[PDB]
């Protein structure tokens, strides 16, 4: 019942963006069955970007975001779709990121690019796992909040510089509003959602 | 509600492919050559009501990508101007250029574009129960644009616009708006205006616009210019989605064809 297919396009069209600017590259997996896991590539080598505000890989979405690009992000870019009940991977075609010369993309206010649903149904023991990236210059921070103010459980884990917050062995106590916020200089943005239990 | 974009693949000459009426022949925006104009001596002279008082504090502002609109939570109307019927405001849309002042009205006169047209949109009440209906029965609304032109000093009036614009950077933000006087978004003097009949200026183009355009602009300084440069969108294509800012959304002007522009 599980499969995934070859992706279909051989080339994309070249990304060309400004130095500054916000860019998120669409994975684009072809049909398929099967929960997809997602890496991607530059130039060949896959990317290390869990330690890098600036770059992140949604397991959800798949898709690649800079919250800004520099420089250093000019080369060839892959998608690579691992299906794991299908035993199976596929990679997708090259995508050239280039600079442009027209200069400069100025500072701007934060925009949340992925984010967690306004309502989710919890249930008991179970794992919940929220995402909030956002794109920005300068590079925006995420953070998060119970609107009721209460520090987190210790439970609760952090990862890629705060973009994803879990929520494992959920409780009720657990439930409530909770908000990512992105920030930088220019301004800040938020996402809320409400957690609700049962079970 | 195809897709349409100011420019690129799915820019202004491609309107047409998705909705036909954009390859019509009474199309706008135009430019207004003055000495061609007809001089509409039957007109009863312009009559605005609720124009001077202040806008209540659930109107509010969005940015939709292509534009900010102004949601209107107040009676305004206006009458005469050779216009059929009492007309009520619904909304707001602004358009504007590049930098420093750079064009970006849709219409012009005797060919000097401006570096913002605000344009009222309106309907008739009386035919029609919403706006949303006038639309949908494709038969008749109006739209009023107006100018604004750089001036060495804030325009006072203007600061809970500029305000709003503030807080809507980003495609799809909303912001409430501190109030305001929407006969100061007018004019000084409304004596001079041009009449024509013609189309929206986004898809779908439904030609059922009787437009009325003031000569006379509204001043705006450079610093408050800033904050429609200000302004972001976004861009998605196949495989990229890209923050932009959200410059030049001006529709190509059309041609006059058959139709005459009557003025005060």
């Amino acid at each position: 019942s599980a499969y995934i297919e070859d992706f279909e396009t051989k080339t994309r069209s070249t990304v060309s963006v400004r130095e500054g600017q916000g860019v998120v590259l669409l994975c684009g997996p072809p049909p398929h069955f099967g929960e997809l896991s997602y890496a991607w590539t530059f130039n060949d080598s896959p990317l290390y970007v869990q330690e890098d505000k600036r770059r992140f890989v949604s397991q959800d979405t798949g898709n690649l975001y800079f919250a800004k690009v520099e420089p250093s992000d000019v080369g060839n870019y892959t998608c690579f779709v691992t299906n794991k009940e299908a035993h199976r991977s596929v990679q997708g075609p090259p995508t050239p990121l280039v600079l442009r010369t027209d200069g400069v993309m100025g500072e701007y206010e934060p925009k949340i690019e992925v984010r967690f649903p306004e309502t989710i149904q919890a249930a008991k023991d179970s794992s919940i796992k929220l995402e909030c990236f956002a794109l920005g210059n300068p590079v925006p921070d995420i953070s998060w909040k119970r609107l009721d103010g209460s520090p987190m459980p210790g439970k609760i884990k952090y990862s890629k510089s705060q973009a994803i917050l879990e929520i494992p062995k959920f409780q009720q106590e657990d439930e409530g509003f909770y908000e990512c916020i992105a920030g930088n200089l220019r301004g800040r943005n938020l996402a809320k959602g409400q957690l609700i239990f049962y079970a | 509600d195809p897709y349409w974009a100011y420019s690129g693949a799915y820019g202004p000459e491609h309107w047409v492919t998705s909705s036909v009426s954009c390859g019509g022949s009474h199309q706008s925006p135009i430019d207004i050559l003055d000495h061609h104009a007809r001089v509409g001596d039957e007109y009863q002279e312009l009559q605005l009501d609720g124009f001077d008082n202040e806008s209540s504090n659930k109107t509010w502002m969005k940015n939709t990508g292509k534009t900010v609109a102004i949601l209107l939570k107040d009676d305004y109307f206006v009458s005469g101007a050779g216009l059929p019927g009492r007309f009520k405001a619904e909304k707001v849309e602004f358009h504007w250029g590049h930098s420093n002042g750079s064009a970006g009205s849709e219409h012009s006169v005797n060919g000097r574009r401006f570096p913002v047209e605000m344009q009222i949109f309106f309907y008739n009440p009386d035919d029609f129960d919403s706006f949303q209906t006038a639309i949908s029965e494709n038969r008749i609304i109006g739209a009023m644009a107006i100018f604004f032109q750089v001036s060495p000093r804030d325009n006072s009036a203007l600061d809970p616009i500029i305000h709003g614009l503030k807080g809507v950077v980003h495609h799809e933000k909303e912001t409430f708006l501190d109030p305001f006087i929407l006969r100061d978004l007018l004019p000084a003097s409304l004596g001079s205006y041009y009449r024509y009949t013609g189309s929206l200026t986004t898809p779908p183009c439904s030609e059922i616009v009787e437009w009325i355009v003031f000569r006379r602009p509204v001043p705006i300084s450079y610093h408050q210019l800033e904050a429609f440069y200000s302004i972001f969108t976004t861009e998605q294509q196949d495989h990229v989605k890209s923050v932009e800012y959200l410059r030049n959304n001006f529709r190509p002007q059309q041609a006059l064809n058959d139709r005459v522009v009557s003025k005060s």
